[PDB]
RNA sequence: UUCAUCUAGACAGCCGGACGGUGGCCAUGGAAGUCGGAAUCCGCUAAGGAGUGUGUAACAACUCACCGGCCGAAUGAACUA
RNA sequence: GUGAACAGCCUCUAGUUGAUAGAAUAAUGUAGAUAAGGGAAGUCGGCAAAAUAGAUCCGUAACUUCGGGAUAAGGAUUGGC
RNA sequence: CUCUUAAGGUAGCCAAAUGCCUCGUCAUCUAAUUAGUGACGCGCAUGAAUGGAUUAACGAGAUUCCCACUGUCCCUAUCUA
RNA sequence: GCAGUCAAGCGUUCAUAGCGACAUUGCUUUUUGAUUCUUCGAUGUCGGCUCUUCCUAUCAUACCGAAGCAGAAUUCGGUAAGCGUUGGAUUGUUCACCCACUAAUAGGGAACGUGAGCUGGGUUUAGACCGUCGUGAGACAGGUUAGUUUUACCCUACUGAUGAAUGUUACCGCAAUAGUAAUUGAACUUAGUACGAGAGGAACAGUUCAUUCGGAUAAUUGGUUUUUGCGGCUGUCUGAUCAGGCAUUGCCGCGAAGCUACCAUCCGCUGGAUUAUGGCUGAACGCCUCUAAGUCAGAAUCCAUGCUAGAACGCGGUGAUUUC
């Protein structure tokens, strides 16, 4: 018989399977459609969640109630220190989908990069690239060639960058190696551009602007076993029920005669590959740059770290990006923030904020005090100090 | 016309009544503009219009559902600057379907957005929030 | 934009931070946190309360 | 509502030139005139006020819509003064509907008014005795 | 399969006429071909129904049967499986 | 000892330290709890849970077999020195 | 006025744990009630120690409503063993 | 139960806007019948709750055709199951009825889906009362009250999680295949405008929100307290003090972190091909004709962009590869 009672689906179908995600690092699945009439610039970068805070800005959207007056936004900080160019990939089109060509690698790569090729860094001897070093020796006759062949071919040209994560508080102490796509035009300028960047940092204000809308690629947090009513949001069965309540009642019917794989079951929750999109940045703010949670309205010289650091991530002193709201990932988890695939005219995008405000207060418990010179003004003289 | 407030009042609470008309009640039976969904109780927040009855109040005005318009909460809700406020208790106005109030004078403070939605009840208002 | 007073304690609130109370006769209580605000429904006394500015202030304190 | 269901008398007060008082086909004497208003309803559900307003009164002030023409009640209200023996006078209302919906350009504004007069005229010649 | 029109000009196409006795009789508040019952006529006729429809309160005004003008060879209808 | 008390809790004499253990703290359970706003809208049904609770003082209805109802209901107070 | 019995249900009571029709009719209770209560009674098939009716008090008896109370629920979440 | 054919008539005229008699052709298996083929060394028998999927005989939403379509509203129909289809009073109930919101509160299947998922209100053991029937034991699709809902650790299915082998190991990638997602309303403006005598009363574009769903996240607010973190309190014990033990976390107030809440916040993409449909040219059939060749636009449709997983026997690139 019927189900006498509609009622949506619970959860969401298109999110299967509800696995661990293969990498602590989500992967960037679709890049920005190439424009060939574009500068050649960096479709991505590579950054780490450092915590969430508020801000307060007036309000600019016309027609709204409340136009042109005071909001507090919950919004998430990432700090994203420049990613060094260390290769370049090119990708020619095939008949069965994108094959890289070929891969060609700076001359020298730091140990950062290199701890990433190893799963035992401090017993292992280092051999990493020595040889392909070696491929420098006079005048990289097969560097050259092998650039060569990206430009007559790999028609998509992707660089290899990776964390400056030891400029992160993070005792990881491994960088995050990635690919990012280089759009632009004139294919031969995205190896020269590549080429001339090799051993070189590419920062955050070359690939992201105020008010730009962009994506958060990001492995959510994770949660391990979980029973259906949470990780699916099922109903809860009554008191009275037998053998348990936090289940689902009815997994099937008997025919057909089979658990079917839309049935809300128990299993891991989180740590799932997610792409959230159209999140617009505040802040682009600058590590050298102090003062740097300060705004036009209040000048007070504090940095975007909160009173006693982050919360479990530390002190922020590279360059940040401030995204409206939340994303995918916990803290101290490395995030990709690339390029909106699309142009949105929404006037959501489009709108051009202006901070008033941030909060600097600590997030280590009801903060009342944004910075210390605040709280010695206001509790006066201590025994201890002060 | 209103943002979003949290729903704090759903069918079969018993809010004060708040005007002039008799009433020393209200029990709310629905919501205008509310949602479907299984199970899910129709609640009401600041500034909403229900349906209710009178459980205590001028014997003519019992016995009958009637519209009414929320003016105070008591349930904690967010403004978008920031502010969690709440009243000391629940309070709606009797009206008709067009808004207009039953009665002619408030006690008690009211809701902005209550004031904003319904210009009769913001009218009769006294201080507002 | 303007920071406000804890009623209870005296404590500057920041914009989002803390709770508004408006009681029956209009009155606004702004509370900085859930300590302020619980104790203020407790009806304990400011002037007796010993981490209030307003205590403070009653038992020269910081002056 | 937005409709008038009554008819309300207003006393207006009026001073103007000498040179137009000269322009005048009747006995008159100095320079002020005191004008008796009475705003009569359109609906033909309130016909009969404005009935109550013509015997009350001696002129009649006929607004008609240039956008839409001469209507029924115009046809009506107008049938009634001139049984009653009151002299209209037409003001065409609505100019500037036309001048921003209609996008007349040069003469078809002309003509609206050419063809509202004639089609006025008519009622006003075979209602009116000699 | 059957029956019809057809170089003495078939169908279709486009264009012209579609009258007079006469607003036929009776009814109808009004009924003039066209709300109705009945009468389904005559003359001029290449031809026109006491009308094919639209339409008017009733007239009117178009329209169609009907006959012609242009082209010149096939065409139409009803059934069968 | 507290306490009206062989109530509950702690201690003195006496007795025992006997139940296979170690490591983490997923889901779902068993047992114990808490939860903003609403307050039975859940459910066959207030099931379960919560709320009340001792003592002193004030006050206590309908009905009644005059014996009760009755701790009716409804209230106020309680520490230490 | 009849047919008819041993006598033809009296006092009482009822859609009652007894009434099919039936979710009976009216009133009240609710916003809404096959529930509850008060009435009516040609009552399938109520009824007088196969005891009728009414009863204070009592009841881990069945049912209805109200206040209070609360995760029963909106809508779930967290903690401990 | 649903759908057709014919059209005497209803519909002011007018068989077919909408209907449609006398007849007649069908479809369906959520009705109930008919039968007794399977099951009596036993398929757990109503209803409700929960949850998934599917059908379309489509209530709403998308786009349209027709009207006895002036507007608004409404009615018939087409493509359409993508997405929704509620909260309650009574009753075990399915059903029914009413209140109310809603865009709508469409109909159904999946062993009349779903009891080793629950519950047990009903039916349907044994106890008990009444009415009727019976001389009686007892009977009642007559009423009422109480009445044990057992087992998974096996295989498969599903959700997650490892994992040998391809020289080893490590990093960066491709995407075959499989899934897929967004939904709907309100307000302002257009505009008291189109239309209409009037009453009334739109719609395209634009803007701000909201409903349902989904995925995250904890800046703030709320909750959570074994932080047994601080303080207070009671009883007892350590001679008193200080400091504490016990009262199965002794209780109370606050309480950071973590978790978590439409009880909190953020986000949820745009291109093509099509259906119905409306058309273009143009024969068939000197005319006509959206159709026959050909062709334009066009739906919540479909396929793509995008999101999820990465074939563990699909693949690529790249680094190092055991002086002993
Ligand atoms: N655009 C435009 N609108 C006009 C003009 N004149 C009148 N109107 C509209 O016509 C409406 C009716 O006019 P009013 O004067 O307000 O009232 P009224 O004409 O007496 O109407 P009733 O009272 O019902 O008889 C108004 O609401 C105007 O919006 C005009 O000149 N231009
Ligand atoms: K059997
Ligand atoms: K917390
Ligand atoms: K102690
Ligand atoms: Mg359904
Ligand atoms: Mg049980
Ligand atoms: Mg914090
Ligand atoms: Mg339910
Ligand atoms: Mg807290
Ligand atoms: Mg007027
Ligand atoms: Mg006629
Ligand atoms: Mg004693
Ligand atoms: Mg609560
Ligand atoms: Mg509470
Ligand atoms: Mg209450
Ligand atoms: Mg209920
Ligand atoms: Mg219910
Ligand atoms: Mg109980
Ligand atoms: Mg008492
Ligand atoms: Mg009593
Ligand atoms: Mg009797
Ligand atoms: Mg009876
Ligand atoms: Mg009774
Ligand atoms: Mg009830
Ligand atoms: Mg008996
Ligand atoms: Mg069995
Ligand atoms: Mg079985
Ligand atoms: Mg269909
Ligand atoms: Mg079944
Ligand atoms: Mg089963
Ligand atoms: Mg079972
Ligand atoms: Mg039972
Ligand atoms: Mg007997
Ligand atoms: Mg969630
Ligand atoms: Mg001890
Ligand atoms: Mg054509
Ligand atoms: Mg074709
Ligand atoms: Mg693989």
């Amino acid at each position: 018989s019927h189900r006498k009672y509609e009622a949506p689906r619970h959860g969401h179908l298109g999110f299967l399977p509800r696995k661990r995600a293969a990498s602590i690092r989500a992967r960037v699945k679709a890049f920005p459609k190439d424009d060939r009439s574009k500068p050649v610039a960096l479709t991505s970068f590579l950054g780490y969640k450092a915590g969430m805070t508020t801000i307060v800005r007036d309000l600019d959207r016309p027609g709204s109630k409340f136009h042109k007056r005071e909001v507090v936004e919950a919004v998430t900080v990432v700090d994203t220190p420049p990613v060094v160019v260390v290769g370049v990939v090119g990708y020619v089109e095939t008949p069965r989908g994108l094959r890289s060509l070929t891969t060609v690698w700076a001359e020298h790569l730091s140990d950062e990069v290199k701890r990433r090729f190893y799963k035992n860094w401090y017993k292992s001897k280092k051999k990493a690239f020595t040889k392909y070093s070696a491929k420098y020796a006079q005048d990289g006759a097969g560097i050259e060639r092998e650039l060569a062949r990206i430009k007559k071919y790999a028609s998509v040209v992707r660089v290899l960058v990776h964390t400056q994560i030891r400029k992160t508080p993070l005792a990881q102490k491994k960088a995050h190696l990635a690919e990012i796509q280089l759009n632009g035009g004139s294919i031969s300028e995205k190896v020269d551009w590549a080429r001339e960047h090799f051993e070189k940092t590419v920062a955050v204000d070359s690939v992201f602007e105020q008010n730009e809308m962009i994506d958060a690629i990001a492995v959510t947090k994770g949660h391990g076993f979980e029973g259906v009513t949470h990780r699916w949001g099922t109903k809860k069965l009554p008191r009275k029920t037998h053998r348990g309540l936090r289940k689902v009642a009815c997994i099937g019917a008997w025919h057909p005669a089979h658990v079917m794989w839309s049935v809300a079951r128990a299993g891991q929750r989180g740590y799932h590959s997610r792409t959230s999109i159209n999140h617009k940045i505040y802040r682009v703010g600058k590590g050298d740059d102090e003062a740097n949670g300060a705004t036009s309205f209040d000048r007070t010289k504090k940095t975007i770290t909160p009173m006693g650091g982050f919360v479990h991530y530390g002190e922020i002193k590279n360059d940040f990006i401030m995204v409206k709201g939340c994303i995918p990932g916990n803290r101290k988890r490395i995030v990709t923030l690339r390029k909106s695939l699309y142009t949105n005219t929404s006037r959501k995008a489009l709108e051009e904020v202006s901070l008033k405000w941030i909060d600097t207060a600590s997030k280590f418990g009801k903060g009342r005090f944004q910075t210390p010179a605040e709280k010695h003004a206001f509790m006066g003289t201590l025994k201890k100090d002060l | 016309t209103k943002f979003r407030i949290s729903l704090g009042l759903p069918v079969g609470a018993i809010m004060n009544c708040a005007d002039n008309s008799g009433a020393r009640n209200l029990y709310i039976i629905a919501v205008k503009g509310s949602g479907s969904r299984l199970n899910r109780l129709p609640a009401a927040s600041l500034g909403d219009m229900v349906m209710a009855t009178v459980k205590k109040g001028k014997p003519e005005l019992r016995k009958k559902v009637m519209p009414a318009i929320v003016v105070r909460q008591a349930k904690s809700w967010r403004r978008r600057d920031g502010v969690f406020l709440y009243f000391e208790d629940n309070a709606g106005v009797i009206a008709n379907p067009k808004g207009e109030m039953k009665g002619s004078a408030i006690t008690g403070p009211v809701g902005k957005e209550c004031a904003d939605l319904w210009p009769r009840v913001a009218s009769n208002s006294g201080v507002v929030v | 934009m303007k920071v406000e007073i804890d009623s209870f304690s005296g404590a500057k609130i920041y914009p989002g931070r803390g709770t508004l109370f408006v009681r029956g006769d209009s009155k606004i209580f702004r509370f900085q946190n859930s300590k302020s605000a619980s104790l203020f429904k407790q009806r304990k006394n400011p002037r007796r309360i010993a981490w209030t500015v307003l205590f403070r202030k009653h038992h020269k304190k910081g002056i | 509502r937005g409709i008038t269901i009554k008819s309300t008398a207003i006393s207006l007060y009026s001073e103007m030139s000498d040179e137009d008082v000269k322009e005048i086909k009747q006995k008159t004497d100095g320079n002020s005139f005191l004008i008796n208003l009475i705003d009569s309803p359109g609906h033909v559900d309130f016909s009969s006020e404005v009935t109550a307003a013509l015997r009350v009164t001696d002129g009649a002030l006929v607004v008609v819509d240039t956008i839409e023409g001469v209507c029924v009640q115009t046809e009506t209200v107008l049938r009634q003064a001139l049984g009653e023996r009151i002299k209209p006078v037409v003001v065409i209302n609505k100019v500037d509907r036309a001048l921003l919906e209609l996008q007349v350009s040069k003469e078809d504004l002309y003509q609206t008014f050419a063809r509202t007069v004639e089609s006025v005229n008519v009622i006003v010649s075979t209602y009116a005795d000699e």
